[PDB]
RNA sequence: GAGAAAAAG
DNA sequence: CACAATTGGGTTTCTTTTTCTCTTGGCGGT
DNA sequence: ACCGCCAAGAGAAAAAGAAACCCAATTGTG
């Protein structure tokens, strides 16, 4: 029942505060009445017994156990652990504790099993062990088994003890990293962070000063008013808890009063002119209260100091001055050398969260008062509330909102307020991240972080991780920890140039927007009125779009300005496939050209003997002019454009401008500047290079299809077989479409003139690449039209010639050169179709050990067939991509290489790219050497055919699923000689 | 003019001098509410009905008149009938199903409630601009009506006198309608009071 | 049956009715024909002018129309109301959507008497597009005028009374360029409705 | 919650 | 009770992140 | 300088678009 859930939440969360005598009163009140005695026994009695056990009160547990005996339900082993805990922390009676042990040995409970099954507090567990040792030293279980190691064939070389292995070492000393850890601890305890804006502070005038003065004075006023209202309302609820139930006093005093007045003032500041819904502010306020509780519990519990000590012991592994006694993995040194304790608090249920949000919003309304109007005269001598809740219309449903008073909006607009408030999670780290010990363990220091990203609910994604074998998830967690330990900094000169273009109007073609001033901001005929309405609508939408781009640009470049001359570590999380995403959203390498160009490595390898050439290749790889030619011609092209490189690096914006026109202009500028700095040196090899170097994939999903069942045709078309000249399927398909279009133009169709040879690789990449997946022609026409929407040549589009040639006409030729891969596609589609008809969701295991499930359910909930037969291949082939990426990551880490990887685009320093390449080919050969298709067939049979629902669904699925397409006469071992696999 | 700004139907003042029975209802897309208050201070009834089968994606007229008849079965009979027209316009592309819902209910209910329309030849149901009936009060800012929950709480517990026969039930239901965001019944008493002030008892 | 009639009624009540009317309204005016279901039909007239379309949509002009149409209204045992499938998802054609729905609602309110007194929902809405298949008049996307088929009927499925047939033939010959009498096709679809009434 | 868009696979 | 073969209506390979407003705009003569 | 106010019609503008496609429902059947 819901009321039982709310009562359990109350009695659980009152332990996390110190209001135990307040907890006893409501328990006694509910036990006093027989109608209130129901739904009271459900797991709250051991909670309050543990509550009296943690405090220095051993006498009350006799009354607690008498109450449990009055309830008549059997005592829990947690209650026996609480009894052993209250025997602890106090002078032992030297008697009847063994009688209590005999009593708990009766009725089936075991003394040995409570250390492993109760999952009590570990300090209380040590106290219980101390009490037992005071009773008898006979029993002492050792939990320190040797650390379990994965036994998979692919991961065997990573975890092998033997062999010469070298690990990367960070540049900074140990003490500097400890000071950085201190700074991030202070930055995380206060969850908000204030960022100076990159908006120009323009024209401080007398009206501005008047607005600032009255705003500061009224701000002190409403801070005092909010504190007074919190005191009065908390006193009212403390009076209510004496004569009632569910009263919110422990929920409101969970935090201190200063943090909630700052939280309410911040949520008052964040409201736009049009206030959002009451439900939205309730959700935001209570979720922020929950995150605040998780942050601020560990100060008073004492885990922050223990985390600091364990971090001090662990940080010697990544420190330059200190030496670990034997080299080992970043996670395994955390697994040994002590272990921290994670509470893993379950969040309180939905009605408690919603209702606490409701009272916080109502408190903010009834407290916060603005005097009269904005004008200097004060003749009315009355104070009106600033925010009124308003019955409004929203978009489809009538939902009450919270609208601020317009004079407050006018005053808020009058003051500039250069401060920006960012969350603690969104801003990057200041210390190296917490290692991924377990899916429950997180990369952040004081805040939780889930392993796999979900939209809403979706518990089965983490349930498969929970039920996964303990050593199977070890490799993925190590790879995520590796991705966390990357050291970053922002460029000085690129940031300066981007900000200089930001302050002025700038150029919008680079990704830096303009201020809205440069944005557009008697009737003769009704047609003239219609034209005027149309151009007002166009002006309004364009102004809204430009303001929308400008706001995100300001919010990114402000954080970039804040994060100059410091070192940073981006933690990484997982999607449900296995593909990794950076947890800080605003500033990461999965961003734009500008955002990618700002980042460089904090630690710089020397260029080595090979060196500068590779950097130049990377420049051409982002220049975009030459993609279909070999590496020697790319180096020759980089040699020919050297004068433009020197001119662009010496004078980026004032002088001759070459880094325009490239597909990624600012990254081209960054590589340009790093190359020009590298050349101007006495020794090119001894120079320190901080620039990341890119390695991208040619057509990766088609390669992965070609491996799952080898081919001689198609596999050689995706550069798996070695070749001197790279072979791209997209250019061949584009050429075939163009030579059909030439004949259609000779025939005389009107659409052939409006295509006009504007077809390229980028036009058809999405559609030809989704041909190998299950594609509907609507999906083809939504991607072949968007590309021609960004091109500005021909105005009026009907794109069905390209789709009707691309999935119908060249689809004969697509069947001609892609034979066997479509058999794999039909096999997977039919398997998923019969699984959907059986009623299950498809689960598959990656070769590394990550289990993947699909969150496609109909509106307990039936699977949706349409988004499950389709979207099964581009949900498994990406899992194979991620398994290959993590294998490349681990074998890159073993050779002393620093490795950060965009998915299907790896990054490494200039010297280290050849070793990372050989790692990549070795992992590709290793991953597909194990037969993925037959193991997948066996797992699909074991999961989706082991129950006899009916004879037809068993028989047809067995007959279709036992068949695997036959691989061809092509050797996977050639990939080690493949030069243009990932280049 | 001014009374024409308030009232959309045109009723001359002599009948409005003594009406002796007024019912005020407020349409809502999820829930319905009504209250009877005379030209004198007396409040007769206050009820709301919930759990419509409607706005479920299918628009059908039969269940429309089934729901309107189920509402009218509890309604009493009075001299003039108060309606609250929305502030929405047909030109607004957004909120169109809500506007169609409001227009269809106002048509169905204005079509009913008048058994003797062909006999008297005079209109009986009158509607209100919500902005103007707020404008008798002070509740607007930026041409938008606020809740009036605090105002109706101050008026309930003079601007309006609630009879003591049902005031206990009014308070008991008011605690629930104050815990939840139920704004429809709160505007009914306010628009009734402004009807009895601005066009009546001048 | 269920596809042809969105509401449902007893089959014996559907088959045997003393007299019905054709409640079918256009954009400009409404026309009602008195069908006695014995294939002998009594009276057909139409509204002279609609005053509600002038100005804005407001309840007063709607009521002033509906009192006049229901005042000219003859008593019938059963009543058939048309049902148009104007899609709500279409962003255009909003004013005619409100026009047709509100006119349908107030026809379904004023004409349908004794709903509170007698539990039978009395007037039912007819699927026009499914009846268009029984017409076999076009492909189905659009419906042509039924003036040709009633002209083929008279001037014998109509069977006007002898005193009424000459005056109705004279009135039909007098009115041929109004271009709003397309509802004449609906005046025989009730005859098509008698295919359900047998 | 829906919309106007934008950038990565 | 137990089916049941044919006939329309929501959806169109997949996965991340981000910003903003929920028609207001125009007219008015004090 | 500031609320006041206000009426937002009925115009053809038909704008994208259709083209598969599959998965569940319904009067008929034993
Ligand atoms: N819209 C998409 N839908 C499905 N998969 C996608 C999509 N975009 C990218 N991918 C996946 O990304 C991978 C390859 O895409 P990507 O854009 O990186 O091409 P590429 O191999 O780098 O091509 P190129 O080097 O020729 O530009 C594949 O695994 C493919 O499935
Ligand atoms: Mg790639």
């Amino acid at each position: 029942s819901g009321q039982q859930q709310r009562l359990l939440a109350f009695f659980k969360c009152c332990l996390l505060t110190d209001q135990l005598p307040l907890a006893h009163h409501l328990l006694v009140v509910h036990h006093g009445q027989r109608q209130k005695r129901k739904l009271l026994t459900l797991d709250m009695y051991n909670a309050v017994m543990l509550g009296w056990a943690r405090q220095g009160a051993f006498k009350e547990l006799v009354y607690v156990l008498f109450m449990v005996k009055d309830a008549g339900l059997t005592p829990d082993l947690l209650s026996y652990a609480a009894a052993l805990q209250c025997m602890g922390r106090q002078d032992q009676d030297a008697g009847t504790i063994e009688r209590c042990l005999e009593q708990m040995s009766q009725e089936g409970l075991k003394l040995q099993a409570l250390f492993t099954a109760v999952l009590l507090s570990e300090e209380d567990r040590a106290t219980v062990l101390k009490a037992v040792h005071k009773v008898k030293p006979t029993f002492s279980l050792p939990p320190q088994l040797p650390p379990p190691v994965n036994t998979s064939k692919l991961l065997r070389d990573v975890y092998a003890k033997d062999g010469r292995v070298s690990y990367p070492k960070l540049h900074l000393p140990l003490k500097t990293l400890q000071c950085l850890f201190e700074k991030q601890l202070h930055m995380e305890l206060a969850s908000r962070v204030c960022v100076v804006s990159v908006e120009k502070p323009t024209l401080p005038s007398k009206e501005v000063k008047h607005a600032r003065k009255t705003l500061k004075t009224l701000r002190d006023q409403w801070e005092k008013a909010l504190c007074r209202a919190l005191r009065e309302t908390k006193n009212r609820l403390e009076r209510e808890v004496y004569e009632g139930r569910f009263s919110l006093y422990p929920f409101l005093c969970l935090l201190d009063e200063r943090e909630v007045v700052r939280m309410l003032l911040q949520v008052l500041q964040a409201l736009p002119a049009q206030g959002e819904s009451f439900t939205t502010l309730a959700r935001e306020l209570s979720a922020r209260t929950f995150s605040r509780h998780v942050v601020q519990r560990q100060r008073v519990s004492g885990q922050v100091q223990a985390l600091q000590n364990h971090y001090r012991k662990y940080l010697c592994l990544l420190a330059s001055d200190a030496e670990v006694p034997e080299p080992c993995l970043p996670r395994q040194y955390w697994e040994e050398l002590g272990a921290p304790e994670a509470l893993r608090e379950q969040p309180w249920p939905l009605p408690v969260q919603m209702e606490l949000g409701k009272l916080l919003a109502e408190m903010l309304v009834q407290a916060t008062q603005m005097p009269c109007s904005l004008d200097k005269p004060h003749r009315s001598s009355r104070l009106v509330p600033v925010l009124y809740h308003v019955y409004s219309f929203r978009n489809v449903q009538q939902i009450g909102i919270l609208k601020p008073h317009p004079a407050y909006v006018q005053l808020l607009e009058k003051a500039a307020e250069p401060t920006l408030t960012f969350e603690a999670v969104d801003v990057p780290m200041l210390c190296p991240p917490l290692p991924w010990t377990s899916p429950h363990s997180g990369a952040f220091l004081l805040s939780p972080t889930k392993l796999m990203r979900t939209v809403e609910g979706a518990t089965q994604h983490q349930e498969l991780l929970e039920t996964c074998p303990p050593t199977a998830l070890h490799g993925a967690l190590d790879a995520l920890t590796q991705l966390g330990n990357c050291a970053w900094r922002v460029n000085g000169r690129v940031l300066d140039l981007v900000l200089q273009l930001f302050q002025a109007k700038g150029c919008p073609q680079l990704g830096v927007p303009a201020p809205p001033s440069e944005a557009p901001q008697h009737s003769a005929a009704p047609a003239r009125k219609a034209e005027l309405r149309r151009e007002l609508a166009h002006c309004q939408k364009v102004a809204r779009e430009m303001h929308s781009l400008r706001a995100e640009a300001l919010y990114r470049l402000s954080l970039a300005q804040h994060l100059r001359d410091r070192v940073f570590w981006l933690p990484h999380n997982m999607d449900f496939r296995g593909r990794t995403y950076p947890c800080p959203p605003h500033f990461n390498h999965l961003g734009s050209d500008v955002a990618r160009a700002l980042l460089e490595f904090a630690q710089g390898r020397p260029l080595g003997p090979h060196g500068l050439d590779w950097l130049k290749i990377h420049l051409v790889n982002l220049t975009g002019l030459k993609k279909r030619e070999p590496l020697r011609k790319r180096l020759a092209f980089a040699e020919e454009v050297m004068d433009d490189i020197l001119d662009s690096a010496d004078q980026p914006l004032t002088g001759r401008k070459w880094w325009m026109g490239a597909e990624e202009p600012w990254q081209t500028l960054a590589c340009c500047m790093e190359v020009a700095n590298a050349v101007r040196a006495s020794d090119p090899a001894a120079y320190v290079s901080h620039l990341p170097v890119h390695q991208d994939g040619s057509c990766n999903g088609l390669q992965h299809y070609a491996a799952l069942g080898r081919d001689s045709v198609g596999a050689a078309s995706v550069n798996l077989e070695p070749s001197d000249v790279p072979q791209d399927v997209y250019s061949g398909v584009a050429a075939q479409v163009e030579v059909f279009r030439r004949q259609d133009a000779q025939r005389g169709m009107r659409v052939a003139q409006v295509l006009e040879g504007f077809i390229t690789r980028k036009v058809v990449k999405q559609t030809v690449m989704t041909v190998v997946y299950g594609v509907t022609r609507y999906g083809g026409r939504l991607q072949i039209e968007k590309r021609l929407r960004e091109l500005s040549d021909f105005p009026q589009e009907f794109v069905w010639e390209a789709s009707h040639y691309l999935v119908r006409q060249v689809f004969k030729s697509l069947q001609e050169m892609f034979s066997g891969t479509r058999a794999i596609q039909h096999w997977l589609t039919e398997s998923a179709r019969l699984i959907s008809h059986m009623g299950s969701v498809v689960e598959w295991v990656t070769p590394l050990g990550v289990p993947v499930i699909q969150p496609y359910r109909l509106d307990s909930r039936k699977p949706n067939t349409r988004k499950q037969k389709n979207g099964f291949p581009p949900n498994f082939i990406h899992s194979l991509d991620s398994s290959h990426m993590m294998l490349t990551a681990l074998h890159c880490y073993r050779k002393g290489l620093t490795f950060v990887s965009v998915h299907d685009c790896y990054w490494t320093h200039a010297a280290d790219v050849s070793v990372m390449n050989q790692v990549c080919r070795e992992q590709f050969v290793r991953l597909h050497s194990e037969p993925i298709l037959q193991d997948l067939s066996r797992f699909l049979v074991k999961r989706f055919c082991s129950e006899p629902q009916k004879i037809l669904e068993a028989s047809q699925l067995k007959e279709t699923l036992q068949a695997v397409p036959k691989p061809g006469a092509f050797d996977l071992e050639q990939v080690k000689r493949s030069t243009y696999f990932f280049s | 003019r001014f009374l024409r700004k308030l009232l959309k139907p045109d009723i001359e003042r002599e009948r409005l001098k003594a009406v002796n029975s007024i019912i005020s209802i407020v349409f809502g897309t999820r829930r319905i509410a009504w209250a009877h208050l005379d030209r004198k201070l007396t409040v007769l009834d206050w009820q709301q009905s919930d759990r419509w089968s409607l706005m479920r994606g299918i628009y059908s007229s039969s269940v429309y008149l089934e729901e309107i008849s189920s509402i009218i079965s509890k309604m009493p009979k009075a001299d003039f009938y108060v309606l609250e027209k929305t502030g929405l316009s047909i030109q607004n592309s957004s909120l169109f199903p809500i506007l169609l819902h409001f227009h269809i209910m106002e048509a169905m209910l204005y079509a009913l409630l008048n058994k003797t329309f062909a006999q008297d030849g005079q209109h009986q149901v009158l509607s209100m601009n919500r902005n103007a009936v707020g404008k008798h009060f002070e509740l607007m800012i930026g041409d938008s009506r606020t809740s009036g929950k605090e105002l109706v709480k101050q008026f309930l517990f003079p601007r309006v006198f609630f009879p003591s026969d049902k005031i206990v039930h009014y308070r008991q239901m008011f605690l629930s309608t104050e815990l939840q965001r139920v704004e429809e019944l709160y505007d009914s008493l306010l628009q009734a009071i402004a009807f009895y002030e601005l066009a009546v008892f001048d």
